[PDB]
Order: C-alpha cells, then sequence, then structure tokens
C-alpha cells in the first residue's frame, strides 16, 4: 500500500511531522 | 400509640441538548491544539493518512510540496478544520 510513516513532534507540541519511515 | 413518618426529598433532574448543528468555530484555545496532538499521535498510519489529507485540503501549498512528509500546524489551523480532527479522533477513541 505504502511505506509506513510515523507521526513525530516538530519542536512545538502544536506541530507534528509525519516523517518518511521504512516499515 | 402507633407511629408513621413522611418526607418528600424532591430533587430536579437535568437534560440539555444543542438546538443547532452549525460550525460553531469558537476560538480554539492553545491547550486544545495540544489535546489533538497527543490523541492523533496514538492513531495508526492508516488513520494518519486521512488526518493529514483534510489538513492538506485546507493547506494546498503543503499538499503539493510534500505528499510524503506532512507537518500539521495546529496552532495556526482554523477551528473549523480542527473541528473535524476533534470529532474524528473522538469517534476513534469512543463508539460515537
Amino acid at each position: 500500500s505504502r511505506l509506513t510513516w510515523r507521526v513525530q513532534r516538530s519542536q512545538n507540541p502544536l506541530k507534528i511531522r509525519l516523517t518518511r519511515e521504512a516499515p | 400509640h402507633h407511629h408513621h413518618h413522611h418526607s418528600h426529598m424532591g430533587k430536579q433532574a437535568s437534560a440539555s441538548y444543542d438546538s443547532e448543528e452549525e460550525e460553531e468555530g469558537l476560538p480554539m484555545s492553545y491547550d486544545e491544539k495540544r489535546q489533538l496532538s497527543l490523541d492523533i499521535n496514538r492513531l495508526p498510519g492508516e488513520k494518519l493518512g486521512r488526518v493529514v489529507h483534510i489538513i492538506q485540503s485546507r493547506e494546498p501549498s503543503l499538499r503539493d510540496s510534500n505528499p510524503d512528509e506532512i507537518e500539521i500546524d495546529f496552532e495556526t489551523l482554523k477551528p473549523t478544520t480542527l473541528r473535524e480532527l476533534e470529532r474524528y479522533v473522538k469517534s476513534c477513541l469512543q463508539k460515537k
């Protein structure tokens, strides 16, 4: 389907980057 | 001599519902942005796909720039947008 990402905190608790992760 | 006792401890009940279903869009406080973050961070990658998709529909700049790494900025995001995140995550956590 896709390469499983993770939701990660970008500095502030009000910002989250879903980084490009390998499953 | 016989005895009878009587007393009526009548307490009122309460049931209240909102009359409308409008987009209230109230000024979403700082803590409610955090309240989404923790509860969205525990959602699986499947749900995270829809969670970002509605944000990227609101922010077409980030949609087109990065379809791989998506940064949801809750603090500037509209309370009408975050309304969806709130009701959706709540629908994932609760059978509602």
